[PDB]
DNA sequence: TGTACAGTGACAAATTATCTGTCGTC
DNA sequence: ATGTACAGTGACTAATTATATGTCGT
């Protein structure tokens, strides 16, 4: 579906310049010159134009605007200590034991040091893998309710009848 | 040299004044439209009390694009059916250029006296304002089509404008899908996601398809002043708006409702509102600090 | 031309390895000055790890500006008279900002080195393990004025490089208060104010006159790494950052520590606080969560 | 001059995604 | 489909008014 650009950085604005101005009906023996006056004010190789016209026509406004890399988000300590850390600190929170990320750190210290493993995560990164659960464990408590609205309204009996009012 | 080939913008004032639904005198309209250059055919149109900034221009393109999809109130004689993608466009801030360009038509920017001259200049508070807002919407789009761009051309009075601009059209008018011209929409932005996918917008309740997968996330709306009946949500990210789905208008008794109307809804509601006198609710609280001025511990 | 005419920034890479102040090897010195073009003099330098920048070369344009002293351990023999703004500096954009400040042209895009690196350095135990920045101070700032600048070349009218200088104004600089360009100095973005007008720097503490006042808000400190013994207090504005107090560190020893030795100071701290033999010390969190996970529930 | 630990900002070291060349027939 | 609803918020907008401008001035 649909993918709206916002928020388009200066540089991003300079490629919108450009492509403003190659949006005038053309013909390859007008494309080239005005690709190069173009190229010239880009201060970069015409093959870059290319592949950035192409990127326009491929996917328009947020083509040209520049995509985060795959990594992002995602960690290098790999799966068996994203792992470790998440189920250290979700068996650290339940029932009324309160285990914050730092008593994690400290289990992957013994863990890394019991593992042999000579090189255990840094309290940093441990403080980074549980963040995103941290917050999702923060939302819980803003969801807000709707709430009746007009002048129709019911109550809800524990019999599960409701009762209009 | 082809008529389709420049799309002219224009805007005026239209010196009537109008009564909303609850006796309140409106404003005066601004309308803007869209034609063409070779053909005097009118393809689009917006009218309304926003100011002809970007605004009612960004929507009067949308107007043409879309197949003219018409409801029976209006009591058309003619489907209009002017669809098409421009491919320059000519008007009188910059967000004009980002739509020309995503949309991929030249923007280049730096006649509605015939409207003048017509019987229109002469209903009710032209110039007791006994009309609405929605009651211009219904007949204007038939005036403008059944009779204003159907008619025989005022110079080369060959062919009538329409006809004109549908045989010259350079192969045949293509329709292009709805959902990607979004960017022309108003926006609103940074409204909250309540339990089950719920909204609130302009007073009214709305609610989503899959919204309720982002209760308690936030989330931006688009939508045309024309039917608020249902409209975009989209979720924001860093350097994208991906649309995620229509969220739907509920407990309103009607099956339209223009900005307008709710507008007029909440002006009305608000207005009641004021005219409640405080004067016990007021009273009570000088005397209960007077009775607590007399307390020493 | 004139002794103030027209100044032009240098740099080099020095070729000795330094040792901290309790003796383990820092690395080779980045060095910086500012010469006289007329009188062809070294004035104002700079010497330390920080590399060549904005920073540096500001700082060390303070150095030039700012009147030129010495503590009561150097007493030299020999001095630099050296101050005022030039009518242009050269080092060949926040060097245009600190020459609209003070109204100099700011241009940016012979040179002595040998007299000091080939004649002294390469003689030095150290030279490219047992000195240190503390020491390559004189080291440099009394050869270089009490020999360098002393010496004669009858290539520019026979006279001492300072005495050319000296001799050669079309109007002679007045001093400038050291007040008056703290826009040289080094730059902290935050930091807050404690109770009592107690402020933490480089893990030292600061007092100053007024500066319990803002306690509980924020202020920017600007600071001389050479000694940060002193650092100053800035308030910002809207649109404007005004020169606070003056702040003074704290339970010293000697009054004159350096950013650099603070650093290697606290290096100190971190390294006897990591040398704990923490592996005898895990034993106790395994247990503890064996224990708990061996008590089942009653039901 | 309370005490001082868990969390956080600004940065350097390391990893590695991907985008920029000189190019080849199209 | 719908807990409640008030105090505090944001995103503008009408009115104020501090003060930048362009010309003359000496």
């Amino acid at each position: 579906k649909n993918v709206i650009a916002t928020q388009l950085s200066e540089e991003a604005q300079v490629k919108l310049e450009v492509i403003q101005s190659l949006l005038e009906p053309c013909d390859r023996t007008t494309y080239g010159q005005k690709l190069r006056e173009a190229a010239e004010k880009l201060n970069v190789s015409l093959r870059t134009v290319q592949r950035l016209v192409k990127n326009w026509e491929q996917d328009g406004l947020v083509g040209l605007t520049q995509t985060s890399r795959a990594d992002k988000g995602k960690h290098r300590i790999g799966e068996f200590w994203e792992n470790f850390i998440t189920k250290t600190y979700k068996e650290g929170n339940k029932g009324s034991k309160r285990m914050t990320p730092k008593q994690v750190a400290l289990r992957v210290e013994a863990k890394a040091r019991e593992l042999k493993d000579s090189k255990p995560p840094n309290y940093k990164t441990v403080l980074r893998v549980l963040a995103p659960i941290l917050e999702k464990q923060q939302k819980a408590k803003s969801i807000r309710s709707p709430g009746w609205r007009g002048t129709t309204l019911s109550v809800k009996t524990r019999e599960g009848k409701d009762l209009s009012v | 040299d082809y008529s389709n080939h420049v799309w002219q913008c224009d805007h005026t004032r239209v010196d009537v004044l109008l009564v909303d639904q609850h006796g309140e005198i409106l404003s005066r309209p601004w309308l803007t439209t869209v034609i063409d250059t070779y053909s005097r055919c009118i393809m689009g149109i917006n009218l309304g009390f926003d100011a002809p900034s970007s605004g009612v221009v960004a929507l009067a393109l949308r107007h043409a694009i879309l197949p003219k999809r018409y409801g029976s109130e209006y009591k058309l004689h003619c489907e209009w059916g002017t669809y098409g993608k421009p491919e320059h466009f000519y008007t009188d801030s910059n967000h004009l250029s980002q739509i020309g360009a995503q949309l991929g038509f030249v923007c280049h920017l730096r006649p509605f006296k015939t409207l003048n001259d017509q019987l229109f200049s002469t209903l009710p508070g032209y110039t007791d304002a006994r009309l609405t807002l929605r009651e211009l919407e219904q007949l204007l789009v038939r005036y403008i089509v059944d009779r204003y761009n159907q008619s025989i051309d005022a110079r080369m009075g060959d062919q009538t404008r329409f006809e004109r601009w549908e045989a010259g059209l350079p192969t045949v008018p293509v329709p292009i899908p709805e959902r990607d011209l979004d960017i022309c929409l108003m926006k609103q932005s940074r409204r909250t996601v309540q339990r089950g996918g719920c909204l609130q917008f302009q007073n009214l309740m709305y609610r989503g398809e899959y919204l309720a997968g982002y209760a308690g996330e936030t989330v931006n709306l688009r939508f045309d002043p024309r039917d608020i009946t249902t409209i975009l949500v989209y979720r924001q990210e860093n350097n994208q708006e991906v649309f995620l789905t229509r969220a739907h208008a509920q407990g309103l008794e009607t099956e339209q409702l223009a900005l307008d109307e709710a507008e007029a809804a909440s002006r009305r509601l608000r207005t009641a509102g004021k005219t409640i006198s405080n004067q016990s609710l007021l009273q009570e609280v000088v005397d209960r600090d007077a009775l607590v001025a007399t307390k020493k511990s």
